[PDB]
């Protein structure tokens, strides 16, 4: 995260630090005590799915203070229509080997219904982006989990202001000094509306973060939100990666 | 009347025939009666931080 600042331990208690032979790989997003939202585009390169480990309640990473929940991943399940490498559609559900205990610093980000995030959450104009991705372009991720304001655009704005789909759009600002990047893809773009905090967005990637003229891309959580609830309706399958149709 | 204002609902909102509507809340919550608010029914709701919620309870 460019230009943010600390988030305050247990202020965004639903962020994940997803971990590959100990290396941080992405963030992601809890939304029920064993399904963790996150970015396809992680998982791109994976060798050993066995390897891929979950860390719920996470803040400063030099230190362990007894609230993380470290977890297995049972399953990362991507849509069939996502192409390694690419934006459109990068988004995946992952579920865990065994559930999260929600605490003070573990508690799921909602995930909205379709109608409502399409009708009102898309007119909120701020929502906040976290991570512990790199605080500059070409800078050291951060040590403390980080988080920022972003303001969304409409992609007609988006176009005229800097290929953005129907399954993305932007938020951030084009001078290059707040932005998501490289460490954070997979993240929570979080909306609040009365009271209440609800996933709007997976921070994707681009060419390069915090560049003037370009704002962050995200993957549009309203156009997954049936697709994500059929997969939490179903059992598991052998073999940790899944490719499901999609729609 | 759900795509005005969130048809006055904290939540989810469905239209039905006629000038009907009737709001919901996400699995956790309960609607109150006056049909639009809704109550955390566990301890650990989604979306909600437990640490800003003790600070103002
Ligand atoms: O290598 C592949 N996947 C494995 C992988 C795993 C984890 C992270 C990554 N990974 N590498 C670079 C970035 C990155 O820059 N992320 C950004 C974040 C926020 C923002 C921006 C960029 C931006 O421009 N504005 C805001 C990233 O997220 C890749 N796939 C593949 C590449 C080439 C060809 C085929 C497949
Ligand atoms: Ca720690
Ligand atoms: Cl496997």
């Amino acid at each position: 995260i460019v230009g943010g600042k600390v988030c305050p331990k247990g202020e965004c208690p639903w962020q994940v630090l997803l971990l590959v032979n100990g290396a941080q790989l992405c963030g992601g997003t809890l939304i029920n005590t064993i399904w963790v939202v996150s970015a396809a585009h992680c998982f791109d390169k994976i060798k050993n799915w066995r390897n891929l480990i979950a860390v719920l309640g996470e803040h400063d990473l030099s230190e362990h203070d007894g609230d993380e929940q470290s977890r297995r991943v049972a399953q990362v399940i991507i849509p069939s229509t996502y192409v390694p490498g690419t934006t459109n559609h990068d988004i995946a559900l992952l579920r865990l080997h065994q559930p999260v205990v929600l605490t003070d610093h573990v508690v799921p980000l909602c995930l909205p219904e379709r109608t409502f995030s399409e009708r009102t959450l898309a007119f909120v104009r701020f929502s906040l982006v976290s991570g512990w991705g790199q605080l500059l372009d070409r800078g050291a991720t951060a040590l403390e989990l980080m988080v920022l304001n972003v303001p969304r655009l409409m992609t007609q704005d988006c176009l005229q202001q800097s290929n953005i789909t129907e399954y993305m759009f932007c938020a951030g600002y084009s001078d290059g000094s707040k932005d998501s990047c490289k460490g954070d893809s997979g993240g929570p773009h979080a909306t609040h509306y009365r009271g209440t905090w609800y996933l709007t967005g997976i921070v994707s990637w681009g060419q390069g973060c915090a560049t003037v003229g370009h704002f962050g891309v995200y993957t549009r959580v309203s156009q997954y939100i049936e697709w994500l609830q059929k997969l939490m309706r179903s059992e598991p399958r052998p073999g940790v990666l899944l490719r499901a149709p999609f729609p | 009347i759900c795509v005005n204002e969130n048809g006055g609902c904290e939540q989810y909102c469905s239209d039905h025939t006629g000038t009907k509507r009737s709001c919901r809340c996400h699995e956790g919550y309960s609607l109150l009666a006056d049909g639009v608010s809704c109550t955390p029914t566990v301890e650990y709701p989604c979306g909600k931080i437990p640490i800003l919620e003790k600070r103002n309870a």
